[PDB]
């Protein structure tokens, strides 16, 4: 296996995170390593 | 030199707190099934520690078995795990979550489980002729249609770009084919597999997903310090990060005040490795040491969430407190970087799956890329 990914506060700010990431009970598969996780906005 | 089970039965038979403990994680576990068999439902269930300790030794040179190609029913959490599935029940006892706490014992599993790793590693088998490691894959059922099957369809299900054989997904060596199990040499080459090249194409967004994971919790305005322990598990930043520790840590949990973590878990069927989230320079690296079979008493025999048949499944946010694990810390506010501060990353054991391998291009100083292979999970300790 499990693993935690850490954000800053300030950072988190100009994030937008994948719906499937920030609303974990959403999610039905695997996230592709590589992919989108977060963007800047 | 000693057997590092043998040193495990001398720690346990040459302390009278562990020797209790050891007889009754055992005996807490109910007679009834189906607690008679072990979480597979294909065993009895191993009721004393002797017996425990000689399918331990046993173990050091077998690679887990595909058990769902002839019982392709029964609860498959436990495939990949052999070990586990001996103390997943004990692990839910009062007396197992103290014995799995014991920074004793977790020597004694690491050093049992690093030799294990040692065999997972050996393309002979120790000892049974240059093929002996693919042998013991194709003997463990891996290169049955089910086992293919399932790899496969578990890399699909992450992309629309599905493909159809096991080959154009994952890189394996010459001349493989499902027959020979692809030619891969040991259990180690096979779980620690990349992908070939554009089946995991780097996406442009500032941050990508480290590991082919399931998303699990994204928590928002972590504490400094929390009590990890209650229902629910808040995130505990100076204790997951080990600041307990390293002293020098701590101002990486101070700048993280505030922030989120996000966790996802990779299954026995995922890819195994790890990609840089971000793009920038490593500030601070380190292995922590820790438990392998603890898990939360929510997750045990009269939990509200237990007994957790794979245990430590539900107790994922726990153990990123108390396992063995590692800590990867990435300034961004460099040149390439997307300037989103410092990131961290920290892969967790799970059980026998608890090898954290950081490659050399994570070197603290060293600037990694986004999406390169920075480590893997190894099954081992």
């Amino acid at each position: 296996x499990t693993h935690c990914l850490i954000f800053q506060r300030d950072a988190v700010k100009k994030l937008q995170f994948i719906p499937k990431a920030q609303y974990p009970e959403i999610a039905t598969t695997n996230l592709a390593v590589n992919s989108e996780l977060a963007k800047l906005t | 030199v000693e057997n590092p089970v043998e040193t495990f039965r001398k720690l346990i038979e040459n302390d009278s707190t562990l020797y209790m403990l050891a007889h009754s994680m055992f005996d807490e576990v109910p007679e009834k099934a189906p607690y008679d068999r072990d979480p597979t439902t294909l065993k009895k269930q191993v009721r004393n520690y002797k017996t425990m300790l000689y399918l331990f030794n046993t173990l050091l040179t077998e690679v887990p078995e595909y058990f769902l190609r002839d019982n392709p029913n029964v609860p498959s959490g436990l495939i990949g795990f052999p070990f586990n599935i001996i103390v997943d029940w004990p692990m839910g006892t009062p007396s197992g979550r103290q014995f799995f706490l014991d920074t004793r014992v977790n020597k004694c599993l690491k050093d049992i489980l690093n030799k294990w790793n040692e065999f997972l590693k050996d393309p002979t088998a120790q000892g049974n002729g240059n093929k002996g490691g693919n042998q013991a894959l194709i003997d463990a059922g891996w290169s049955s249609d089910a086992a293919v099957e399932q790899l496969v369809n578990k890399a699909n299900e992450s992309t629309t770009d599905k493909k159809k054989t096991f080959s154009e997904i994952f890189q394996h060596p010459a001349n493989g084919t499902q027959e020979n199990f692809f030619n891969y040499a040991c259990w180690d080459n096979f779980f620690t597999r990349r992908f070939k090249d554009g089946v995991r194409p780097v996406a442009d967004a500032a941050v990508v997903n480290a590991c082919e994971s399931f998303p699990l919790s994204f928590d928002t305005d972590v504490s400094r310090r929390n009590t990890f322990w209650l229902k629910g598990t808040p995130y505990s930043l100076h204790d997951m990060l080990g600041a307990t520790q390293d002293e020098r840590v701590a101002s990486y949990v101070d700048g993280f005040v505030g922030g989120s973590v996000y966790q996802a878990f990779l299954s026995a069927d995922s890819y195994h490795c790890w990609n840089a989230p971000v793009t920038g320079k490593v500030v601070y690296r380190s292995l922590i040491d820790g438990t392998y079979f603890a898990e939360t008493a929510a997750a045990g025999f009269g939990g509200s969430n237990g007994p957790d048949p794979a245990g430590p499944d539900v107790s994922q946010r726990y153990i990123t407190h108390i396992a063995a694990r590692g800590v990867l810390i990435v300034d961004t506010n460099v040149t390439g970087g997307a300037k989103i501060g410092l990131v961290g990353f920290v892969p967790v054991g799970m059980s026998e799956v608890s090898t954290c391998d950081w490659f050399d291009n994570t070197e603290e100083g060293k600037t990694i890329s986004k999406g390169d292979v920075i480590g893997a999970f190894h099954s081992g300790g």
